[PDB]
């Protein structure tokens, strides 16, 4: 009954509120590895919530 | 415990969620199963 673009916006938000989570505390700009901490964690705060 | 106590009821509010921790009186035990009652009673009123 809905088209991917509503899932798609669902996700959309899991990236905001990701980011989000990142962005309301300080950390370090991380691009140098493959897996990060606080981000992985904040996906499984999203992802748990 | 009011910081933490209204993110428990918030979590128990929302189905779970989160559970966070719980203390050791007996009373906030039942108060919190009366609570998660009222809640899941919510969400079936929610729903329905």
């Amino acid at each position: 009954p809905f088209q991917s673009t509503l899932w798609l916006l669902v996700g959309l938000s899991v990236h905001v509120v990701a980011v989000m989570l990142y962005l309301l505390d300080r950390f370090s700009p991380f691009g140098r590895f493959e897996d990060a901490l606080t981000l992985s964690s904040a996906m499984w705060f999203s992802w748990r919530v | 415990t009011i910081g933490k106590a209204i993110w428990l009821l918030w979590g128990l509010v929302f189905n779970n969620s989160l559970p966070v921790q719980n203390p050791k009186g007996t009373t906030s035990k039942i108060m919190v199963s009366v609570w998660a009652f009222f809640a899941v009673i919510f969400l079936a009123s929610y729903t329905a």
